[PDB]
RNA sequence: GGUGAUGGCCUACCAAGGCGACGACGGGUAGCCGGCCUGAGAGGGUGACCGGCCACACUGGGACUGAGAUACGGCCCAGACUCC
RNA sequence: UGUAAACCUCUUUCAGCACAGACGAAGCGCAAGUGACGGUAUGUGCAGAAGAAGGACCGGCCAACUACGUGCCAGCAGCCGCGGUAAUACGUAGGGUCCGAGCGUUGUCCGGAAUUACUGGGCGUAAAGAGCUCGUAGGUGGUUUGUCGCGUUGUUCGUGAAAACUCA
């Protein structure tokens, strides 16, 4: 088959995934024909982002992802488009874009005076 | 026999730029007349012209020498030499001298200094250097 | 205020019929360190004698330098009796980059960043007039421009011109934070 | 030369003599010591110099240096060998490290205690 | 590896006080030993080494360490004196004894070494932790009990304060505006020397 | 950097027996129809 | 004829032709590569990790099966060694 | 030796002892539970300098000097080479220097080595011009008009897996 798999990468402790579509017959932290996708799970909003075109190409195609890339896929509503179920519904939580330097330095130079 | 005429024509330039002669003779060619109307304009002679001669054309170059008989020419060389044919692209283009001394392509657009050459964009063989 | 080296020192000796009358040599190099050099082959039975020969011999046989700023205008070769050299320019912070013999040459004469290499006739001699017969080889682009009629412009690069705008500045302001 | 006759035939290069070849690109190796005695240097250098004849495991006979001032070695005693040329000396290049499989660290050496296997006063 | 050996030891070796109040330097300020007052054959790379060597016991950076330094302040595009003196002094001990809260680097070095600071809400037991611009160091809550350190907060009138960084509280909250640069540092040996010294 | 000409065989096909020796020939490549017959003949192009 | 397929892959017959000093036929060594190390750079050495290919599975041969076999932990035979 | 020390203060990281105690699992299940690493990582405190520094070298290349013992010996060494009672070169002390949880040694490779030199070398005497001619293959080729545009050169497309490398 040609399916939709998870790489491992990083270091020991802390994983740092791609979102694949290889062949079945491969390995793990093998070879691959073009990543879409990556997953941090080790931060807590779990960093999830994919190239959601190219995507429904190989979903078009006859692809046959796995149960967590799946369940990724019916978050960002990938998957809820390619059957139509409602439609593609996003569920996705984004990362709070924590203050800016410049803004904390100014503030603190305000505070003080 | 005859196989380099460029090296006669620089080398005799050469040469009698040592024994300090004053104008110069040599058969003539298409090549040899763009290549003096190049020096001539970057500043190393004051002039050339064609004469004649039994058989054919002949070249004469006027040259150019300090008022206290400074030498103009410094320095001289043929660079891409028949064997060893040195072709250039405008990504790797020589600079002699930091790009004080003259480089002579032969491009499509004719021959041209390095600096003509690589601002059209153009590149290709080159000849020699010059300072 | 003068630079002085001493940069050689062997023990020689004529030979005679009772022995050996030995005696001393020495190679001395001057800079002011920003463009006059000057070199001397003292000797004498005496080293102090050997050495302020050679500093009154520099003296004598300055040289200019076609400087810019810290660095030397173009690469070179320069031929000695066999000491081959080739110089070449640096950009600046890269330091004075050289041997023994040359590095005591150009720190002398006032060079910051520049680059050098002995290739033949490891000699101190030779290297130092090899050396010497390089700086010689160089040229200013003003000369250049004089000796073939065009301007500096269609004569030089941007960088260089950018180079000699920006030391002038530091210049006139080294300068006139001195005085003024 | 020139550039056709560099195409035709080409820039041969030299090949170095390697050294140390009973090693077999080992660093050391193991040896039995045949012969025990000391042999003299060349004439300008007037002194008597320790000195071994080893089997080793590479299968090749060869003397060996014998550094410190004693020794714990006679015939089939088993050493441990490494490399050093020794100027006094026509064919020899190998020395011996002391501290392995029979020699002992030489006495009362406390300055450079690492190179002849002696241990540190507490 | 911090070393712990005598700094008055040192600051004779090379004959220049690295701490600046050193009584025994003042009486001694010659070299130490048997052999402190012979003479010498002088030499280029004596003076190279000498140079880093004066750095690095000034700051308390170890060889390797200083090299990991140098080539990354060539790698840089600047050019490698400024780089390499903007990136040595970015250390935190060294900030923190500028600001003046230390009386000494030994003291710095120890007092983050224990972790008593706090960088932005991270505790740093880190004493080679860098601080780029725009970096808020302020102090954690019980820095008070250090009685030198209340002197230090009380009467730091020692040693001025440079002028990238600055003092705005009553905990001493420290800031940083740019990175310094060569000029405006104005600290011991310029060092073509050691670009050169590396440059072999 | 200097140019080499190259000498290089090649044993290709015709059908028919055309072409004799010394002549100048155009060529195109096809799948191989022996061991070492790999080009075939397009243009007996210039005569002798 | 055969193969999933082109092919002396194989076969009967026919003509005798091909290869080569740009080094065939022989000999010695070695797994190849992205890359690694070094070096100013060209370039020199290298192929441990990580990843892609290739060959092998006690030694040498053979095939079935099945979409697909070098068939490691599958089969037949032959041999060495071991075991009841 | 050496501000080294005791000495009076201070800080308490790292180890040590007590308590708490994770993310890693928008996940798997349709059951009710779900961490091998892990009761660790990490914080909270607790008593206190308390438990914690060696290795190579010193005539020169190569920063680092004296004394002592031995005085052709023992022995050292990468090269130059040092030892015949006064050695800064051998072994020991003091001392100093370089490194530092490492330190030296060996082995191999690149470098320096412009010491296979394309960039970047030479052939009168330093090693090197065949004994001299003829000429096959090969290499190289005068002036000039036109043409092909293979080499060559400029642009764009595809590709040059990822990781490595380099920049942020």
């Amino acid at each position: 088959a040609v399916k939709i798999k998870l790489t491992r990468l990083g270091k020991i402790r802390n994983p740092q995934y791609r979102i694949i579509v290889a062949d079945a017959r491969t390995r793990r932290d093998g070879r691959a024909i073009e990543v879409i996708g990556r997953y941090h799970p080790k931060e807590e909003p779990s960093l999830i982002q994919i190239d959601s075109e190219r995507a429904q190409y190989w979903l078009g195609v006859g692809a046959q992802p796995t149960e967590p890339v799946l369940a990724l896929l019916k978050i960002t509503g990938d998957w809820q488009k390619f059957k139509g179920l409602p439609g593609a519904e996003g569920t996705l939580k984004v990362k709070e874009p924590k203050p800016s330097k410049l803004d904390l330095f100014n503030a603190a130079l305000a505070e003080a005076e | 026999t005859m196989t380099d005429p460029i090296a006669d024509f620089l080398t005799r330039l050469r040469n009698a730029n040592s024994a300090y002669h004053d104008e110069v003779t040599l058969p003539h060619s298409k090549l040899k007349a763009n290549i003096a109307e190049i020096l001539k304009r970057e500043g190393y002679i004051s002039d050339y012209r064609t004469e004649d001669a039994r058989v054919g054309k002949s070249l004469v170059v006027q040259l150019k020498y300090g008022p206290s008989r400074e030498r103009s020419i410094a320095g001289l060389r043929r660079v891409s030499k028949p064997g060893l044919r040195v072709y250039a692209k405008s990504t790797n283009l020589p600079r002699v001298l930091g790009g004080l001394g003259v480089a002579i392509i032969s491009t499509s657009s004719g021959l041209l200094t390095d600096r003509q050459a690589a601002r059209q964009g153009v590149g290709g063989e080159v000849l020699a250097y010059v300072w | 205020n003068y630079i002085e080296r001493v940069v050689s020192i062997n023990r020689v000796s004529k030979v005679v019929k009772g022995g050996r009358r030995f005696s001393f040599t020495a190679l001395v190099i001057v800079g002011d360190g920003k463009g006059m050099v000057g070199v001397g082959y003292g000797k004498a039975k005496e080293v102090p004698a050997a050495i302020a020969k050679g500093v009154e011999e520099a003296r004598k046989n300055f040289f200019r330098v076609p400087l810019i700023g810290s660095t030397i205008t173009h690469p070179v070769q320069g031929e000695a009796a066999a000491g081959v050299v080739m110089l070449r320019p640096a950009s600046p912070g890269t330091g004075v980059i050289a041997g023994g013999a040359a590095r005591a040459v150009l720190e002398c004469a006032g060079v910051h960043d520049i680059l050098a290499k002995s290739l033949g006739s490891d000699n101190a001699i030779n290297v130092v007039h090899a050396t010497v017969a390089a700086l010689k080889l160089l040229q200013r682009p003003e000369e250049v421009a004089a000796r073939r009629g065009l301007p500096i412009e269609d004569v030089a690069p941007a960088g260089m011109l950018k180079a000699r705008r920006e030391s002038e500045a530091l210049a006139a302001a080294a300068a006139r934070e001195g005085s003024a | 030369p020139t550039i056709q006759q560099l195409v035709r035939k080409g820039r041969r290069d030299k090949i170095a003599k390697v050294k140390t070849a009973a090693l077999k690109g080992s660093p050391q190796r193991r040896g039995v010591c045949t012969r025990v005695y000391t042999t003299t240097p060349k004439k300008p250098n007037s002194a008597l110099r320790k000195v071994a004849r080893v089997k080793l495991t590479s299968q090749v006979e060869v003397t060996a240096y014998i550094p410190g001032e004693g020794h714990n070695l006679q015939e089939h005693s088993m050493v441990l060998v490494r490399g050093g040329r020794v100027k006094d000396l026509p064919g020899v290049r190998y020395k011996i490290i002391r501290g392995s499989l029979d020699t002992q660290g030489v006495k009362n050496r406390k300055q450079a205690r690492s190179r002849y296997g002696a241990k540190k006063e507490k | 590896a911090r070393y712990t050996g005598p700094a008055t030891r040192k600051s004779r070796r090379l004959g220049v006080d690295l701490v600046g109040g050193d009584q025994s330097f003042e009486k001694r300020p010659y070299p130490p030993g048997q052999h402190g007052r012979a003479r010498i054959k002088e030499s280029e790379y004596r003076q190279q080494l000498q140079e880093k060597q004066k750095a690095r016991f000034s700051y308390g950076v170890m060889e390797k360490q200083f090299r990991r330094y140098y080539e990354e302040a060539n790698r840089q595009p600047g050019k490698t004196g400024d780089n390499l003196l903007r990136i040595l002094e970015s250390r935190l001990d060294n900030v923190v004894y500028r600001a003046g809260l230390a009386r000494t680097r030994r003291m710095a070095r120890q007092l983050v070494s224990h972790g008593h600071f706090l960088v932005n809400g991270v505790k740093v037991d880190i004493p080679s932790y860098r601080v780029s611009q725009y970096d808020i160091i302020d102090v954690k809550e019980k820095s008070l009990n250090t009685l030198p350190f209340q002197i230090a907060r009380e009467t730091a009138g020692e040693r001025p304060i440079p002028s990238w960084l600055q003092v705005v509280g009553e905990r001493q909250r420290i800031l940083v505006h740019q990175l310094p640069e060569r000029a405006q540092i104005d600290v011991p040996l310029t060092e073509q020397l050691i670009v050169e010294l590396y440059s072999k | 950097g200097k140019i080499i000409r190259t000498t290089k065989k090649v044993k290709a096909h015709d059908e028919n027996g055309e072409a004799g020796i010394g002549d100048r020939v155009s060529l195109m490549e096809t799948r191989p129809l022996s061991a070492t017959k790999r080009w075939r003949l397009v243009e007996i192009l210039e005569k002798a």
